[PDB]
DNA sequence: CTCCCGGCAAATTGT
DNA sequence: TATAATCGAGCCGGGA
RNA sequence: AAUU
């Protein structure tokens, strides 16, 4: 839901 | 036509009213400490005698008017229909009346001075409830009366 | 407003809003304009009703 | 004149310094005249503690300093520069490994400083802080809405310094922590702060059906580690449960006093509540290696016991005012500091990675943006940093004294209901119930009470005076609400002989509930009546008689008032109107006793008894805010005598030292032919003649001349095209003249600026050329007079480079700036008010002999129609009058305070002598009773208004004791058919002029997008014609006329431009085209990827921009 | 009020179309420079100026007037719309 | 003709391309130093139309006697300025994208 | 079927209308899926053209009437049966 | 990173010139002038140079900036469109 | 892409909305060409995703996209077409528009009630256009963009230019409203009066259907310019023609507060 | 049920 | 262009 | 934030 997270 | 201080009229039967009143009003404190009535029946009966003593003091004030000064200013103007109703004369000459808390709760004690004697600072802030709680329901009202015209609006356009 | 049949190509739909609207807000603003005293029935607790309905 | 003053009340306390909510707070959060080793930690001080050491070399905080301003007050207004001091920090860099000490004392950029008078100067403006009321920070019980027999605990920090956390017990028995919109079973946490079954079993057991709630064997199972990690689980999915990561969160949402603070009233509230004492401002620490309870327990503790109905447990109500709180000046500035402060030290960590390890200085480590940009953020674009309210010296007094629930950690206006707006009890004494505004900000805005201070902590305290057994002690407390409650009050004018309560039964209050009791049981006794509502309430004479809606306008009416050339004193004050005038400092007053040695226009020169020749400069026509002229004018003359606090200067609406807010003027109530109607006001020209309600007002334009890609613009009084009668009052430099009269459409500043590449079309070329003055380079930009202003100019002020102390923005070669003045003499649709909320705009300007006179020839000045009365129950105003005519016959003015005033067989006293003075007179001079006076006497009679059977003289004094007198109609000379009142009224002419507000459009500037016309007058805007609008006219079917508005009177481009041509032709307007706001709305929809298609009845498309937009 | 507008109300089936009559024979008179008037001599609307009295140059008000006489016919699908235009044209000029 | 309807439909990528006068192919908006409009940018007039009615960019065909051409040197129509108000662009996307309201 | 004002405001066969209403997103996708066209009967539609709008003087009713003297009357009336 | 696209040398000088003026405000205890600056910044630069190069570092500001009061008014709103005639 | 008056640059939001997606699109092209990873690759277009979803409707899914340093979100296609701001609630519903002024309000004893006192100078700038006619017709001007030259400077405005314009608003009407606009007789139509001084002038008769007093009300003026709005105004919109309330039927405009009392 | 998105009077001014 | 560096920091109604 |  967070794209940062999701990348990480 | 003018308005000066001595055209607002204190009825004599004011003092009357409000001495009948008091009488009445220790019987009911007296049905309480006895536990005759509750809380809530207390107050009930409290609210109904100052309600009915207020419309006495109104009528005294226009009967008076109406036999004795019928060319008053206040009076020709509340009964002409140039300016004022009953209720706004009652207050400049009769009571005050009972004031509400801001829960809408009634104060069972009521302002007993009218504007030409003066009120007092305790029955002026008693007051300050009311007129403060009636200006924030007119603000934040005319908003949803604002948005109801123009839903109506848009389903009766065509 | 002509107490007369009324004309074809009258805006009527219009004229039924403002009709029902304009008090509503009128006497939603004359509130204050009263006295501050309790006297219950205001168009405050009307018109919660008449958006209800 | 003689002042009478009325009232029983003995006062036994001054009001406090008014500004005192300003000047204290700024003062305290500064510190900067007490010595560094001295000062508290609070403000400034408290900020610098809590952000270092900043760890990572390791930077200390020493001490800071803060400097003596660049430049004076006057100096900054005059350069648009921002009042403030340097502020600089000695700091110590430490190497942890080497033991290097390097120290260096770093600038930090400025921080603004509060004037004498408790404002600002932001860039150039005046400028205040609004104190901002909000919830206290504490531990809260409020009853649970959903599940009646239930409650919720609510821990509450300051804003922004932690999370709001609440205890709730579930219908399932657990109890529940939220915190950050995540929900999970209390019991965890309390594993994690070392809290055993045994501990928490034998604790909170007494309460049977609720320890088991609590009781989970689960977590019992797992030490503080693994709960520790359990919850951090639960909180932040995703991040990895690193045993230091978790401490680290956790940590810092509960033990961190950065992370988060409690309030030092936050503190307060939890030990008082919960009978418990914190060691500090954070819910619990970090102490031993491992996390130790603080609060939890006893919030957990209080809230079972309250469930269960146990004796000595409350709810709390949070709108009282003792849970709600105040935060002054210092208290927000130094928050936006604390913030600054903070972004620092981000900047400092990422400094001590980069470059060189080893060679740094604090200096090289520290920047300083963004400390400044915090600061300059919160006194430029925050929400409570307001434009000074300067229209009077009331005007800015008021400002200062306001409370606000808005703005950044309060309230939002759609976010807001009933119960904050309401006047709650605990408001008695410490916000005026009647002054708050009209309209959507009702009960948000409020003012502070004239007798009320806010403490240390927040808490906005009111006096009372101590009673002993049956005597008023002189002894005052300031008490917060919470503490009031505990004693019965009695009030203020409860009679009194001597020290002695002289009364049987007296008036009081337990819980702001009214209550009568014996003198036994005062505990204390209110100061006064003006102690319950704020100074602009307390200017209102016979406040008692009004309604609350009407004394509302009235306080806030006289915050509108412009400054007079010839203001007056109220001929009826309350007594406050010294004061006023003396803490807004307007004002000038004597320092010491001593002797006048010279009076100028310009200056006072006061020698003292020191010796020392101390000379005052006197503000002379300056500009305020609002272009009020603030101007200050010399009241003693060389060589008189003053004392201590003698008045030197009169301020602007002042007279004598008391506050003139408008004029005394002679009125009559009465209707007078429909000029009167519905509020409008009737006025004497005799008031014009001499110069009552005449204000001055200055406005101010300015010019830049930029560097261009095309050259320089140039100010000059070389004008392409430009007639000597067009330049005649420019200066050689193309500045016009001091003195000038400028009107509108005139040259204030000549300018040319470079024609761009587009030069003079090939057109203009030739018409030029034709005429044998070949196109010039430059076109005329000057700066121009606009529609509807003007006046005289009596400043200008030229800034450009390169000149002594003065650098403009770049790219800007030089400013100029114009104040041109004007001389307002009162006019048909100015408004006028009085302090009772009485108002209406001038209708009519009656010739003197017109308006209706007096039989010994005084004509009246204003007739007010008394159909603006009895609907609105304002009756101080006819008491006003009352007392103003005896005062106008016997020369006096009256102090009569509010609830204590002037009574009416006082008035009537004085109106009998009056009588005499108006009646006797005639009586010697050989004149007798009227014709018309005897038939309006019979009349009058006929309406029980006299006694039938006396003399024509007793009967005309029955009239003048009810305040009426005999009126002649000036047009007649026959009289008014009845008595009718006159007197004296206090009446201001307010800020609202039609010279202001008048305005009208033929065509002008259009917007970019919509091409619609723009808003406003300052634009030359059209006026908006609106969705309501258009239902008017489509309501009346008049369809041609709304299609005007919508396409050839707006944005329909091709239609306007045909229409305009049509007009000034003779020829009828064109039908319309397609509006361009319509085709802004194709393309915006073909942006949008959707098709937007105009079809005809084949069905086949019609191209709306004719096509343009076709390949 | 304007001046016989009961009478006016009173030729109409509808009060929007007298303002439509009103509103296309005020369009004629201005285009054809009052020349086609329906009025006499002594029933042109008069304006006073600081000279005197003057034709009333306002086209609308000549109109409802000229339509109070019942010289006037007014109705739907009377003659085609081209034709109507150029028979003014040739008897009044512009 | 007269416009007695109005219809809304969706647009395919076709249609999207047929409306644009070019492919916008850099972040770029005007000029830092003449402050004239990027070629291939946000605002450029061989896209978008003339910025000053009847010029071309360079200045080669300054009046209306050329209306329709499209200078050879800057690539700019001599037509109406206004038309900056009408012809769209586009952007060709190296991956299809979902309009949002027909997901959300 | 009842339906408050809103909702039936919202389902009205004009999307012109209803899009200036409210939901302009909802109303707006809706519309472009279903090809939707606005025949412009009612009033909002004929104001967010600049049109003149079907009430009052823009009624079908009385918008084509005719006004013509009973010289050009006449004048035409000739004309026209003569050839 | 600019709305208006500046080469990345001339996006250097900038940085640099904000560098210096943050040490001339340091060390000085104010803001700095032009020709401050321009002294600091070495040979070749003047005060002119200095204004210039900060009158190219201006960002542009958006057109729907909220003007004060309620939330009712944009900046662009204020703005006449000086090309139509 | 404007320069305000002092040589700065204010810009549309949706121009910063684009430059995102331009620079996620280029990037992802040079991705491909360079043959990245499936992750690098799939960031990039879950990015790109993104771009669109602000340009279209900015936050409507997800954190909604700012300007570096500002919490504004910016301004999107969606929010310009939606809401009281929108384009539709705001532009085309309603629009601001010529000819038109406003003023405080004044009670007029003497009107008539199909008259209104209007301030000569209002009128000056509201007929303009007439105004410069009526002066070529009469000598006053040589033409009409002379005449506009001559009412541009204050002092050089003549009293034969106010006989001309009294010429010209013979017999036409204007329009009076006040807000809030609640029913249809929020705005009538009177016949002008030109007047000193800088206040419209309202008919007593006609408060009531205003909501209008003289506490300080301000009132707007309109000029509709055709013959049709014209014929429109004087016909349906005349004040003295709508005496009666379209919604009770009872007397709208009738007696009150000083005239009762007299009488 | 819960949640998620859409609504929440008008015109005007002012720094 | 080369030490080595390797996962972020407001209340309300209505419809799936 | 004001005015109605
Ligand atoms: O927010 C507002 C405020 C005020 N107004 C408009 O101003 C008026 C408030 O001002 P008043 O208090 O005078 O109301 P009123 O005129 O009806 O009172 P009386 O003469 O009967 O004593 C309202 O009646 C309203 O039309 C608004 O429309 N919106
Ligand atoms: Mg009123
Ligand atoms: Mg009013
Ligand atoms: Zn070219």
């Amino acid at each position: 839901s967070d794209p940062v997270r999701q990348y990480l | 036509i003018t308005i000066g201080i001595d055209d607002a009229v204190i009825p004599e039967e004011k003092k009357q009213y409000l001495e009948e009143a008091d009488r009445k009003l220790l019987q009911i404190e007296q049905a309480y400490e006895m536990g005759f009535l509750t809380d809530r029946e207390r107050y009930d009966q409290i609210l109904q005698l100052w309600t009915e003593t207020t419309e006495k003091v109104t009528q005294a004030v226009f009967k008076n008017f109406e036999e004795n000064y019928p060319f008053n200013p206040l009076y020709v103007m509340a009964q002409s229909g140039a300016r004022g109703n009953p209720q706004q004369i009652r207050q400049l000459c009769g009571l005050r009346g009972l004031m509400q808390k801001p829960s809408g709760e009634t104060f069972e004690v009521p302002v007993r001075s009218s504007f030409r004697e003066g009120l007092t600072v305790l029955e002026y802030f008693i007051s300050s409830h009311g007129a403060r709680k009636g200006g924030a329901d007119t603000a934040l009202r005319t908003a949803d009366s604002g948005y109801l015209t123009r839903k109506l609006v848009d389903v009766t356009h065509e | 407003s002509m107490a007369r049949p009324v004309s074809i190509g009258e805006a009527v739909g219009i004229v039924a809003a403002q009709s029902i609207g304009e008090p509503g807000t009128q006497l939603t603003m004359r509130t204050f304009h009263t006295g501050g005293v309790a006297g219950a029935a205001d168009i405050t607790q009307g018109l919660p009703r008449v958006i209800e309905l | 004149m003689e002042i009478k003053r009325f009232g029983r009340i003995r006062e036994v306390i001054p009001l406090p310094p008014l500004t005192e909510i300003q000047v204290e707070s700024y003062r305290r959060a500064l510190q900067a005249d007490v010595p560094p080793e001295k000062r508290e930690n609070v403000g400034i001080q408290a900020a610098f503690r809590e952000t270092f050491p900043i760890e990572e070399l390791v930077l200390d905080f020493l001490e800071y300093r803060l400097g003596e301003p660049p430049f004076p007050q006057d100096e900054c207004r005059e350069k648009d520069l921002t009042y403030q001091a340097p502020l600089y920090a000695r700091l110590q860099l430490i190497h942890k490994d080497t033991g290097l000490i390097k120290e260096d004392e770093v600038f930090l950029g400025h921080i603004p400083l509060m004037t004498e008078d408790g404002s600002f100067i932001i860039n150039g403006a005046d400028r205040v802080i609004v104190s901002q009321i909000h919830r206290s920070p504490g531990v809260y019980f409020t009853p649970d809405p959903a599940r009646p027999g239930r409650y919720i605990a609510s821990i509450i920090p300051l804003p922004k310094r932690g999370p709001w956390i609440d205890l709730e017990v579930e219908p399932n028995g657990v109890v529940s922590m939220k915190v950050n919109k995540r929900k999970f079973p209390l019991v965890l946490l309390l594993r994690v702060l070392g809290y055993d079954q045994e501990t928490l079993a034998r604790e909170l057991g007494a309460y049977g059906e609720l320890v088991q709630g609590l009781m989970d064997e689960s977590v019992f199972a797992m030490r503080p580690e693994e709960a520790l990690i359990r919850l951090f689980t639960l909180l932040r999915p995703g991040d990895p449960p690193k045993r230091d990561k978790a401490v680290a969160y956790v940590y810092g949402l509960i033990a961190d006093p950065r992370r988060y603070d409690l309030g030092e009233a936050g503190r307060y509230k939890a030990e008082e509540k919960l009978g418990i004492r914190l060691s500090g401002r954070t819910l619990a620490r970090f102490e031993d290696g491992e996390f130790k309870d603080e609060v939890f327990l006893p919030t957990l503790r209080y809230l079972f016991a309250l469930t269960a109905g146990v004796p000595g447990h409350e709810v709390d109500d949070i709108d009282h005012l003792g849970n709600r709180r105040i935060r002054t000046v210092g208290e927000l500035m130094t928050d936006q500091f604390r913030v600054g402060l903070a972004r620092l030290a981000r900047g400092v960590r990422e400094r001590m990675l980069m470059g060189s390890e080893d060679s740094l200085t604090p200096a090289k480590l520290v920047n300083s943006r963004p400390l400044e940009a915090a600061i300059r953020e919160f006194f430029s674009r925050s929400q409570l940093s307001q434009f000074k309210d300067e229209t009077n010296p009331l005007s800015s007094l008021r400002h200062k004294r306001r409370i606000s629930a808005l703005g950044p950690g309060g309230l939002t206006r759609e976010r807001a209901g009933f119960d904050v707006r309401d006047v709650h009890r605990t408001h008695y004494g410490r916000i005026c119930p009647v002054e708050t505004p009209e309209g959507a900000n009702i009960g948000l805005i409020t003012s502070l009470a004239a007798y009320a201070r806010v403490d240390e902590l927040g808490f906005i305290r009111t006096p009372y005076r101590r009673v002993v057994g049956g005597v008023v002690t002189d002894e005052v407390v300031y008490m917060t609400a919470t503490e009031e409650d505990r004693y019965t009050i009695a009030q203020a004018n409860t009679p009194l002989e001597g020290n002695r309560i002289a009364a049987e039964r007296v008036v009081a209050r337990r819980k702001g509930e009214p209550v009568i009791v014996s003198p036994e049981e005062v505990e204390f006794m209110d100061v006064s009546p003006k102690q319950v509502f704020s100074v602009n309430t307390n200017l209102i004479p016979f406040l008692e008689h009004d309604d609350a809606n009407r004394a509302l306008m009235g306080s806030n009416m006289q915050t509108q008032a412009v400054p007079l050339i010839r203001a007056q004193a109220p001929v009826v004050m309350t007594g406050l109107e010294e004061r006023v005038v003396r803490d807004s400092l307007a004002a000038l007053y004597a320092e010491e006793d001593g002797e006048v040695a010279k009076v100028d226009g310009n200056r006072i020169v006061v020698r003292y008894e020191d010796g020392r020749l101390v000379e005052y400069p006197l503000r002379r026509f300056y500009r305020s805010n609002q272009g009020t002229a603030l101007d200050q004018r010399p009241r003693v003359v060389v060589g008189q005598r003053v004392r201590k606090g003698d008045l030197l200067a009169d301020g602007p609406a002042s007279e004598n030292g008391f506050l003139a807010l408008g004029q005394n003027v002679l009125v009559a109530i009465m209707p007078f032919d429909g000029y009167n109607f519905e509020d409008a006001i009737v006025i004497s020209e005799e008031l014009l003649k001499r110069d009552f309600y005449t204000s001055i007002h200055i406005e101010r334009y300015e010019i830049e001349a930029r560097d261009t890609k095309l050259g320089p613009e140039r100010i000059t009084r070389d004008i392409p095209h430009l007639s000597e009668a067009a330049l005649r009052d420019l200066d050689e430099e193309g500045v016009v003249r001091i003195g000038a009269e400028v009107k509108p459409g005139d040259i204030l500043v000549g300018r040319t600026s470079f024609k761009g590449e587009s030069e003079p079309t090939p057109e203009e070329r030739l018409l030029r050329s034709i005429f044998g003055e070949k196109a010039r380079d430059v076109k005329d930009t000057s700066l121009r007079v606009p529609p509807g202003e003007g006046g005289i100019v009596v400043r200008t002020v030229r800034l450009r480079r390169g000149d002594p102390g003065v650098e403009l923005k770049p790219g800007v070669r030089e400013v100029v700036r114009v104040y041109v003045a004007q001389k307002r003499k009162l006019q048909v649709g100015d408004k006028l008010a009085n302090r009772h909320g009485n108002k209406g705009v001038v209708a009519k300007i009656l010739p003197v002999e017109d308006m209706p006179h007096l039989p010994d020839g005084t004509p009246v000045d204003v007739i007010l129609n008394p159909l603006g009365v009895p609907s609105r129950m304002n009756l101080g105003q006819i008491l006003e009058t009352h007392l103003g005519l005896a005062g106008y016959f016997l020369g006096q003015r009256y102090i009569s305070p509010i609830f204590d005033g002037a009574k009416e067989p006082e008035i009537k006293e004085l109106l009998a002598q009056a009588f005499e003075v108006y009646f006797g007179k005639r009586k010697g001079e050989g004149f007798g009773v009227d014709k018309r006076e005897v038939e309006v006497l019979r009349r009058a009679e006929k309406l029980g208004l006299v006694t039938p059977g006396k003399t024509p003289e007793e009967q005309l004094k029955e009239l003048f004791l009810q305040g009426k007198v005999v009126l002649y109609d000036g047009r007649t000379g026959e009289p008014i058919e009845g008595p009718i009142v006159v007197g004296q009224m206090f009446i201001m002419k307010l800020y609202h002029m039609v010279e202001d507000k008048m305005h009208a459009r033929s065509t002008g500037p259009y917007s970019l997008i919509t091409q619609q016309p723009l808003g406003g007058k300052a634009q030359f805007g059209g006026q908006r014609f609106g969705e309501m609008e258009v239902w008017a006219l489509e309501a009346y079917g008049a369809a041609h006329t709304l299609q005007e508005m919508l396409t050839l009177k707006s944005d329909d481009i091709e239609g306007r431009n045909a229409a305009y041509e049509a007009i000034i032709k003779g020829e009828d307007v064109p039908e319309p085209s397609v509006p361009e706001s319509f085709r802004v709305l194709v393309k915006e929809l073909q942006a949008l990827a959707l098709d937007v298609q105009t079809l005809d009845e084949k069905d086949n498309p019609v191209d709306i921009f004719e096509g343009l937009a076709s390949k | 009020a304007e001046p016989g507008i009961d009478k006016l109300f009173g030729m109409v089936d509808s009060k929007y179309r007298l303002t439509v009559v009103v509103a296309k024979r005020a369009q004629q008179l201005l285009r054809h420079g009052f020349k086609n008037t329906v009025l006499e001599p002594e029933e042109r609307p008069k304006m006073q100026t600081l000279e005197g009295l003057f034709d009333d140059p306002n086209a609308v008000t000549w109109a409802m007037k000229e339509l109070l006489t019942g010289r006037l016919v007014f109705g739907e699908n009377l003659v085609p719309e081209d034709r109507l235009q150029k028979e003014m044209e040739r008897l009044y000029p512009v | 003709k007269e416009v007695r309807k109005v219809r809304i439909a969706l647009a395919s990528p076709e249609k999207i391309r047929s409306w644009s006068y070019g492919e916008v192919e850099k972040p770029e908006t005007i000029n830092y130093r003449t402050l004239k409009p990027e070629r291939d940018g946000l605002f450029d007039e061989r896209i978008f139309g003339p910025i000053k009615d009847y010029e071309c960019a360079c200045g080669k065909y300054k009046r209306q006697r050329f209306e329709g051409k499209v200078c050879e040197r800057c690539g700019v129509e001599v037509t109406k300025s206004i038309v900056r108000r009408y012809r769209m662009g586009h952007i060709e996307l190296a991956t299809p994208a979902a309009h949002i309201w027909f997901v959300k | 079927l009842l339906m408050g004002v809103t909702k039936s405001a919202l389902s009205t066969k004009s999307w012109l209308s209803a899009a200036s209403f409210q939901n302009t997103t909802h109303v707006l996708t809706e519309a472009a899926i279903a090809g939707k066209k606005d025949e412009l009967i009612g009033l909002k539609e004929n104001v967010i053209l600049g049109r003149l709008i079907p009430a009052g003087t823009g009624s079908d009713f009385v918008r084509f009437t005719q006004v013509v003297d009973q010289k050009t009357l006449k004048a035409i009336e000739e004309a026209r049966k003569e050839a | 990173a600019r709305t208006i696209r500046i080469p990345v040398h001339m996006v250097e000088t900038i940085n640099k010139l904000s560098r210096t003026a943050r040490q001339l405000q340091q060390e000085l205890g104010r803001e700095p002038t032009y020709e401050e600056i321009a002294e600091a910044m070495g040979p070749g630069w003047d005060a002119k140079r200095v204004e210039e190069t900060l009158k190219i570092a201006q960002e542009p500001v958006s057109l729907e900036t909220p003007i004060g009061d309620e939330k009712d008014s944009f900046y662009g709103d204020f703005i006449p469109d000086e090309h139509l005639p | 892409m404007v320069q305000v008056d002092g040589g700065r640059f204010a810009t549309s939001d949706l121009n910063d909305l684009y430059r995102r997606l331009i620079n996620r699109n280029n990037r992802l092209k040079k991705l491909l060409a360079q043959g990245a990873p499936e992750i690098i690759i799939r960031n990039e277009k879950r990015m790109l995703q993104e771009a669109v979803d602000a340009l279209l409707d900015n936050g409507r899914r997800g954190a909604p996209v700012t300007n570096p340093g500002s919490d504004r979100p910016l301004r999107s296609l969606t929010d310009i077409l939606s809401g009281k701001q929108g384009r539709f609630r705001q532009n085309l519903l309603g629009k601001r528009v010529d000819y038109s002024g406003r003023s405080v309000i004044v009670v007029g004893p003497q009107l008539k009630l199909h008259q209104c006192g209007l301030p000569k100078r209002m009128a000056l700038e509201l007929f303009k256009p007439f105004l410069l006619k009526k002066m070529e017709e009469k000598g006053i001007a040589p033409n009409v963009k002379a005449a506009r030259r001559m009412l541009e400077r204050q002092r050089d405005i003549k009293d034969e230019v106010w006989d001309a314009l009294e010429e010209v608003i013979h017999g036409k009407v204007v329009l009076l409203n006040r807000a809030p606009t609640l029913h249809r007789l929020g705005i009538q139509a009177f016949q002008p009066v030109l007047v000193e001084g800088q206040s419209i002038q309202l008919h007593p008769l006609v408060c009531e259907a205003f909501n209008a007093d003289f506490d300080g009300d301000q009132m707007a003026v309109h000029v509709p310019l055709s013959s049709f709005a014209q014929a429109e105004a004087r016909i349906q919109m005349l004040s003295a023609h709508n005496l009666l309330s379209p919604a009770s039927g009872e007397p709208l405009a009738k007696p009150s507060r000083d005239i009762i009392l007299g009488l």
